[PDB]
């Protein structure tokens, strides 16, 4: 009983196909959890490698031949973005929501009943969260700690170290004046032919192109910094003419004609430069964006002046920031407010390439924190540890609560919820069990990556009590319980929160699909 | 067909090492189940390495080498055969340096011989003496072999009945201290009772049914006479039997018939005894006159059966009946008893003497429970036997073979040359025992084997061994797992003679 | 790797295959359970059939096709020897007790750490029993209580208070002072065109032949009982003689003088009976079990005798213990001290045979349950109701203590295992907890055959809890909780101390199986 070119399983096997791709994707995603974890290999056919341990990267880029695994993949889109943490044990929560309720529904149980478990347990578990969090001032101490717990999971544990201090000292550059953080104030540069640990912090903004020519300054204490979107190279006529050329000669005799139109302009940056501060001790740059003929770099160059080309529309907005010099789109309307002021420029050297650096700004209200490797894999592997390790410290500060780590809230939240009775109905019971044992699979995994028992560990860290708060742990290293707070491991309150919220949302709607059905498949 | 090359040699380890993965389990208190499938449809579930192995059909001829050998060491021996062939599977499961590593035979050898010759003089380092006079210390030695078994409660009894008893087979005179079980020490059942009532009957009881209601019930001096000849008429030199078809003839043999049995039986009762105990059978025609002298009729006695008699009652074995002399008595036994014990007919001999031979008497309520009895005691007998032959322990729970695999690793840094591999591996393959014990408990076998190799570099490698039950590191001087040296030496021995000669055999070749 | 012919299995699939054999047993004996449950059919394929609810009767007779469970078959066999109940949740509880453990073991938990799980927890619900148990002195109302649930199982609840003052008068009567109690002292008779409402007792005992001759009394208000060996048929010559005939009629005048060894012997039975009580209002009786020559029977007719031939050996064995003949081999020792005395004696007339009733009888220490039916199978049935009911009642009275029924232990053993803590060892709690949910399947299988709901049952009763002592248990016609005790619903003692030792020995020999090979076959 059925149409043609239409495929319906109106019995509980829906959901049995549901579930089995839940608990496959379960097994993808666990071998990658904690700093212990192993890497996936991601091959885009072309023969690019990239190797990352980041959920979010490998479900968003990579592709999923089950349809109902894709809408999970969909998930951790959501939840990187407003977080930017949890996308791993996102997905190993919900794989065991629906492995523990399949134990229940082949029992006869409907599943609208353990829907019901999970909203009565998520209410609770929520309230838990807002006992155990620390109102603990942010300080470098404090930061350093959730800055190396995030970025510990990204590395090999051997960069950690070094990148720890350049994530904290990047956005306490930014903090002041209780102002929200923001993201687009560091901009990440990267760079080849160096090593993976000559990864530094840059006070100023670092620019692609720089001054080439022999008489360039090597290095400029102090200048004033002219902004300027107007290109010096060969442009049409900017009055009314045309090009009128009978040979070759002629044509030659418009070019010099042409040129003039830069040269009377050229001039005129000489003229400014001997009209503010043309005395002794001091220097000039140009910043200007657009390209630059090779004449008026040889003749700048005579005064000691740095010129540069070809840059960046974004960059050209954070250099006004660091100057304060305003855009001056015509030269003929050139004066001293169009005047920054700027400390050290110098040019560093690679073994091919030379860099810009604008170093010592006055006030910038920004900063770059700039990425060197000898790979280019290596470089998208490090970009993806640091901006995850800034959001980390973002959420730490904009949110002054923050929790404990390895697993030590998890495993508290599944006592309490053991001990807390439904108060809708009786058969609620068997959804809160199940929400209870879930929380579970997080110091679960945590020593199967380490190479320990999944039993032993558990057991010893659910046995532990007092009869005051304490808080425990899963110890990787060693394997004994471990109290997160004495060793320096923190989360953030927000993960958690929204941690527990998408979970619940997810893993009801994969039990309400009561049928699958097939239109023009 | 036939098999040449460097398959027989490949063949012979993967042929020995699947016999060996069958019994990895079956070591240890802790030792897994086992489950057969018959023929008809029937599940054997016993753990008992011996029958599993038994009822097994192997194709490979090197496969039934390992059961030859291990069903002669249950003979000498009744523990620790399951450990043999695990040792002699491992030592040949190294394939690396006899193929791949394309060495000679004899190379490797010799690396085996020479291990063998320090693998004994370890154990006789670490071992401990043991006084033999204090049935105490004899006590948590039995109770290996005691422990989870029904006999617990009556454990206690139990070792009497295996101490005495090989103490009187055992004579050291002759310098050699040689123990017979299978005939001195031989053992009989008794219906009836229970299991406390069990006791060590000293003498030699005989299961000769009662024919004839006339014999001796109870004498306080019971006299036995020993002959070996058969009570008939004399017969020719063939077996042609006699026929005759006439009745006047029928008269002079029956009457030759009569008058040599009336003769030989006369010179017997001349001495007046209480019985008459012959090798072969008797006739009716005999038993005529033994049931007239109102004397007990014994047929059907072995020659070991007749010279413990001899040394007991002071009998002496006389070829013919007519040449019985006034030397054979039996002055000096205790009592003869005929009476029926438990629905059948016993005879007791018993005196105060010790003819280097006792009888071990076996109650019990049922037939179930005396095949219980009686298969505990015998291997206990058995354990009695090696301490006496060596009265020396070596501490057990897998410290043995940890101790010498310390010994080997260390001894291997002064060998210079090819053979130094193989000899190494002999240390490795020596921790296949405490590997099992771990495996079976359920604990982490690469944690608990990592830590255990410190201990024995450190303290002393006579203690630290494996706790079987628990899982954890114990002493062996707090625990009873301490094993006779005569059982592992024996053991390492036959390991390694084994793997030997199944790495000589490089051709397999059918002919007759 | 193994031996041609052969087949092994090395890896862990040879549990699995031990787990499955006992879930599959599991679910054929599940619907059989409790009065409301259905019934399995017997074909013996001679066109036999047979109706029973009896666990033991649906494993010992019914040969089972796969190899492992055949094991369990032999089980419920030793079961049904020592306790005679209990088969049935038997191996319910050994097929949950496999389920649950595989949950544990597909996690990579060893098999021997949760059979020391059981050993823990074996103890502990022994130990939980002592307290249930109600040492209340039995009479004939609690008598009753536990008849009625023990044979509300076996029937249709219909016969049940029919059959219910028949097993409890049959017991009283042959127990008094503390006296050891057997149940061989009562007799099971059947008889045919019936209704299977017509089972009553029977005071004495029934005998198969009757007498045959015209004049035979149909009842004998007193008499004396001689117990006779000797047959009255033709014999030949008890001295030293041989046959001595001219033809066929001389041949057949030493048939006289045979004869005249036993019609000598005829009249001594005459003789006694006028000796003692030969006067009026008096009768004697012949239970002779030898064949009787039809001379004879003429001659002991006139004189009001009963005669009695062809019985058998069981019927001789009650008849000299319940009117005191004594056995007499010949006829010339007879003596007035070997006769036995009986009250009313009267042959009952069916519609096709005639038995002897020997009824109305002091104290005879037998006694006779006479079960009457339309059909065979219908005998058969009402028979092992019978024998189930008796073991009831004498495990009740030999053993004081009585335990509430309806799954009230089971429910209240597995409250107090789980607040229990490991003694033992911090892993072997796995197996207590496998062992507490697994004494819950006997309340939900009578929810199942109750035509209710599993879960919603199963948290009503578990809800039940107060101060002082309360045991509730499954109602099958209302589905709330029910006080078993005040009820009258009742089990013996025996038969779940039996339980929880016979559950735990099979379910761990099973999970101490690592590998099935094939030996011969």
């Amino acid at each position: 009983t059925l149409n043609p070119k239409a495929e319906v399983a109106r019995a509980q096997a829906a959901l049995a196909v549901n579930i089995s791709a839940a608990r496959g994707l379960q097994d993808v995603l666990r071998t990658n959890l904690g700093p212990k974890g192993t890497m996936k290999m991601l091959v885009s056919g072309a023969g690019d490698i990239k190797l990352t341990k980041d959920g979010n990267v490998l479900l968003h880029e990579m592709q999923i031949q089950h349809p109902t695994a894709s809408l999970i993949a969909k998930v951790a889109t959501a939840q990187d973005d407003i977080t930017g943490d949890g996308t791993t044990s996102n997905v190993l929560i919900i794989g065991e929501l629906l492995k523990q309720a399949d134990l229940y529904i082949s029992e006869g149980l409907h599943p609208r009943i353990i829907t019901e478990g999970f909203e009565a347990a998520k209410e609770k578990a929520l309230q838990f969260l807002e006992e155990v969090k620390v109102s603990r001032e942010m300080d470098r101490e404090t930061l350093i700690d959730v800055a190396r717990t995030s970025l510990r999971t990204k590395v090999h544990a051997e960069l950690a170290d070094v990148l720890t201090e350049a994530v904290v000292d990047s956005i306490l550059a930014i903090k002041k004046q209780d102002e929200p953080i923001d993201l687009f104030m560091i901009e990440i540069m990267e760079m080849k032919h160096k090593s993976e640990t000559d990864t530094s912090l840059i006070r100023g903004l670092v620019l692609d192109h720089g001054a080439r020519h022999p008489d360039m300054k090597k290095r400029v204490e102090d200048a004033y910094i002219l902004t300027c979107n107007v290109s010096l190279e060969y442009e049409k006529t900017e009055v009314n003419s045309g090009f009128f050329y009978k040979s070759a000669e002629e044509r030659e005799k418009l070019v010099k004609a042409e040129r003039k139109f830069i040269e009377d302009r050229v001039k005129k940056i000489i003229e400014l430069k001997r009209k503010v501060c043309g005395d002794s001790d001091k220097g000039f740059v140009v910043i200007n964006q657009k390209g630059i003929d090779p004449f008026s770099l040889d003749a700048l160059s005579k005064e000691g002046i740095v010129a540069l080309r070809r840059a960046k529309r974004r960059n050209m907005e954070r250099l006004t920031l660091a100057c304060g010099g305003v855009a001056l789109n015509s030269f003929d309307d050139l004066s001293p407010d169009c005047l920054g002021h700027a400390g050290l420029v110098y040019e560093y050297t690679l073994g091919e390439e030379k860099f810009t650096f604008i170093e010592k700004c006055n006030n910038p209200r920004s900063v770059t924190l700039l990425i060197k490797g000898p790979n280019k894999h290596t470089l998208t592997q490090i970009k993806d540890a640091v901006r995850d390790g800034l959001r980390a410290v973002k959420n730490a500060i904009d949110d002054g609560c923050v929790v404990p780590g390895a697993g030590a809230v998890e495993v508290a939240m599944a006592e309490a919820l053991i001990k807390h009775k439904p108060s809708v109905k009786g058969r609620a019971q068997l959804g809160v069990q199940a929400f209870a044992d879930a929380l579970l699979i997080i110091p679960k995994v945590l020593a199967q990556n380490s190479g320990f028992d999944l039993q032993e560990t558990l057991v010893k860290i659910q046995a532990e009590h007092s009869e005051s708060g304490q808080l425990v742990g899963v110890d990787l290293n060693t394997g004994e319980p471990m109290v997160a707070a004495e060793v320096g491991v923190w989360d953030n309150y927000c993960v958690k929160k929204q941690l527990l919220h998408s979970c619940t949302v997810i893993a009801t709607n994969i039990l309400l699909v009561d049928e699958i059905m097939r239109a023009g498949m | 067909k036939r098999e040449s090359g460097r398959k027989v040699q490949s063949g012979n380890i993967n042929a020995a090492k699947t016999i060996a993965d069958i019994i990895r389990t079956c070591l240890g208190p802790k030792s897994m189940m086992k489950m057969l499938l018959d023929p008809m449809g029937g599940i054997v579930m016993t753990n008992d390495g011996n029958a599993i192995l038994r009822e097994i059909q192997v194709q490979h001829p090197a496969a039934k080498s390992m059961i030859e050998i291990s069903r002669t060491q249950d003979e000498e021996v009744g523990d620790g055969t399951t450990s043999v062939i695990i040792l002699a599977g491992e030592m040949l499961s190294v394939a690396e340096h006899f193929l791949e590593q394309q060495m000679h035979p004899t190379v490797v050898i010799s690396a085996y011989r020479k291990a063998l010759d320090d693998m004994i003089s370890t154990l006789k380092k670490i071992s401990i003496p043991v006084d033999i006079s204090d049935s105490d210390m004899m006590l948590n030695i039995i109770n290996s072999s005691i422990t989870t078994k029904a006999i617990s409660r009556w454990s206690s009894l139990a070792c009497n009945i295996a101490l005495d008893a090989v103490k009187m087979v055992q004579f050291e005179e002759n310098g050699r201290k040689e123990i017979d079980i299978k005939k001195y020490a031989r053992v009989e059942k008794i219906p009836g009772g229970i299991i406390e009532d069990s006791c060590v009957l000293r003498g030699v009881m005989i299961n000769k049914d009662v024919t004839h209601p006339r014999m001796r019930r109870y004498i306080k001096n019971p006299r036995i006479v020993l002959l070996d000849s058969s009570l008939e008429y004399k017969k020719g030199e063939s077996q042609t039997d006699i026929e005759i078809t006439r009745e006047e003839d029928f008269t002079r043999i029956l009457q030759m018939e009569e008058e040599y049995i009336q003769q030989l039986c006369e010179d017997i009762i001349q001495l007046k005894p209480d019985v008459v105990i012959t090798e072969k059978g008797i006739s009716d025609l005999a038993q005529h006159y033994l049931m007239r002298a109102n004397i007990t009729a014994i047929r059907r006695v072995r020659k070991t059966d007749n010279n413990r008699i001899a040394r007991a009652c002071g009998a002496r074995i006389v070829s013919r009946p007519e040449e019985l002399r006034e030397d054979d008595v039996g002055t000096g036994a205790g009592l003869l008893e005929i009476k029926k014990i438990g629905d059948e007919y016993f005879t007791f001999i018993t005196d105060c003497k010790d003819p280097k031979a006792c009888t071990i008497l076996l109650r019990g309520a049922s037939k179930e429970i005396l095949s219980e009895v009686e298969r505990n005691l015998q291997d206990a007998m058995q354990v009695c036997r090696n301490v006496l032959l060596d009265p020396q322990l070596v501490p057990g729970g897998g410290a043995s073979e940890m101790a010498v695999a310390h010994a080997l690793t260390e001894k291997s840094k002064a060998m210079t040359g090819v053979e130094q591999w193989p000899y190494r591996a002999v240390a490795q393959a020596l921790e296949v025992i405490p590997r099992t014990l771990i495996q079976n408990c359920g604990a982490s076998t690469i944690r608990l084997l990592t830590s255990l190799r410190a201990k024995h570099t450190q303290e002393n490698c006579e203690t630290w061994g494996v706790n079987g039950e628990t899982g954890t590191l114990v002493d062996m001087k707090e625990l009873g797992i301490w094993e006779p040296l005569a059982v592992k030496l024996q053991t390492y021995k036959t390991a390694v003679e084994t793997a030997v000669l199944l790495l000589r055999i490089d051709d397999i070749v059918s002919g007759h």
